[PDB]
């Protein structure tokens, strides 16, 4: 941020610019004429490079650093894959008390709700997580030049009498259903939903492919409902881009 | 006085109206001063070669400031 | 030298104030003046270019405030 | 004296007004030379401040050009 009393240099080394008048355009200063005393304590936007995969990524991270950086507005650029830790849980969440002006996300990955996990037995298979949950409205920005996935259903599971068996996670990455017997369905992959455990004409149902849900089991339980991709208030959108599931 | 020559006689101090003065060198009239103000003319530059100071309850006002 | 240098009447020129210092002096009103380290102008007197206003070299400004229009 | 004969001495013998050379005025004090002025410019010399007690201005086309700016 600019800081007193050196304000001249501490202008300078924030925005790039030597002229006054351009350093306030960085500082997002729109006032005309303007007091020089009104760039204490603003900062140009923050930008921040993420080139690491990462398919355990926990949303509550990512607001405790949104957090730190105040009121300044950050763009993230995203260039790595990302999934959510859980599918309990969004991938990024943006709480309406966020401090910052706004937030960029600048996607150039696929970023991913957690698949849901294949259900067992006599139950239906979980739900596929959500990508993003947005409670900032249209101060969060999304340019998607990648994927953005709510994650897959998890498959139904099965049971005839005594044999229990697991439905398949959904893409990414779901848990396949643990059944008593070990009857269980697959982890899903990054790119692939989890088959189900099968026997002939008798299955548990496949995790569900990105934004779909889970296949039922051939006993008739239900996948997972389908995870969605943008959930809670409209962002303001300088891309849409490709999208699997549900956004607004 | 109407007009104090400062060496050549181009150059000084002189009359510029009713308690005002003009700032003259080699005839370009560089600036001057009156009761509220000492001031440059158009285009003429104030240079500090040490520190530029504006102390008290005022301010410095411009079009644009450069900070190297 | 002199105690005064009346530039067009006798209440406007420049003034003895002390040693090594000189008075700005223009309808009796004392605009400014300067010493052996410094041109300065008085109380709500003020200094305006119609060019530049520059600062050159390791010095810097100081201000309360500054208006950029 | 100090401030020779293309001068105007104010107050004593070593403070005042000094031709500097064609177009050239000398601000002198003490023998010192604080600033002075030629056709294009008024300025202080090097160290030497220009401080104002009102408010401090830059009208027009040009601007304020200055190493690094201090705010209270
Ligand atoms: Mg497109
Ligand atoms: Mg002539
Ligand atoms: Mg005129
Ligand atoms: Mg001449
Ligand atoms: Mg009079
Ligand atoms: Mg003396």
């Amino acid at each position: 941020a600019v800081q007193g009393p050196w304000v001249g240099s501490s202008y300078v080394a924030e925005t790039g610019q030597n002229w006054a008048s351009l350093a306030a355009n960085e500082l997002r200063v729109t006032e005309r004429p303007f007091w020089i005393s009104s760039f204490i304590g603003r900062s140009k936007e923050e930008i921040w490079e993420w080139t690491g995969e990462n398919h355990s990524f926990n949303k509550d991270w990512l607001i405790g650093e949104l957090r730190n950086r105040g009121g300044t507005p950050v763009v993230i650029n995203i260039r790595a894959h990302q999934v959510s830790y859980t599918p309990g849980a969004p991938l990024f969440e943006f709480p309406g008390d966020l401090p910052n002006a706004y937030i960029t996300l600048n996607i150039y990955a696929d970023i991913y709700g957690r698949g849901g996990t294949g259900g067992v037995a006599y139950l239906g298979g979980n739900p596929g997580g959500d990508c993003i949950h947005n409670w900032i409205g249209n101060r969060l920005r999304i340019n998607n030049q990648g994927w953005i996935c709510g994650g897959g259903g998890g498959g139904g599971g099965f049971r005839v009498g005594h044999t229990e068996a697991g439905g398949g996670g959904g893409r990414p990455l779901g848990a396949g259903g643990v059944s008593s017997l070990n009857l269980n369905g697959d982890n899903a992959t990054l790119g692939a939903p989890g088959r189900g455990y099968q026997l002939g004409n008798d299955y548990a149902g496949n995790g569900g492919d990105v934004g779909n849900p889970g296949s039922a089991s051939s006993a008739e339980m239900g996948g997972g409902a389908a995870g969605r991709a943008v959930v809670g208030t409209s962002p303001q959108w300088i891309n849409v881009g490709n999208i699997a599931g549900s956004w607004l | 006085s109407a007009s104090i020559a400062i060496g050549d006689n181009d150059t000084g101090l002189r009359w510029g109206g009713d308690g005002i003065v003009q700032i003259v060198a080699n005839n370009a009239i560089v600036g001057g001063w009156n009761s509220t103000d000492i001031f440059t003319e158009a285009g003429k530059h104030i240079t500090s070669n040490g520190n530029l100071n504006q102390w008290g309850g005022g301010a410095i006002y411009c079009r644009d400031l450069n900070v190297s």
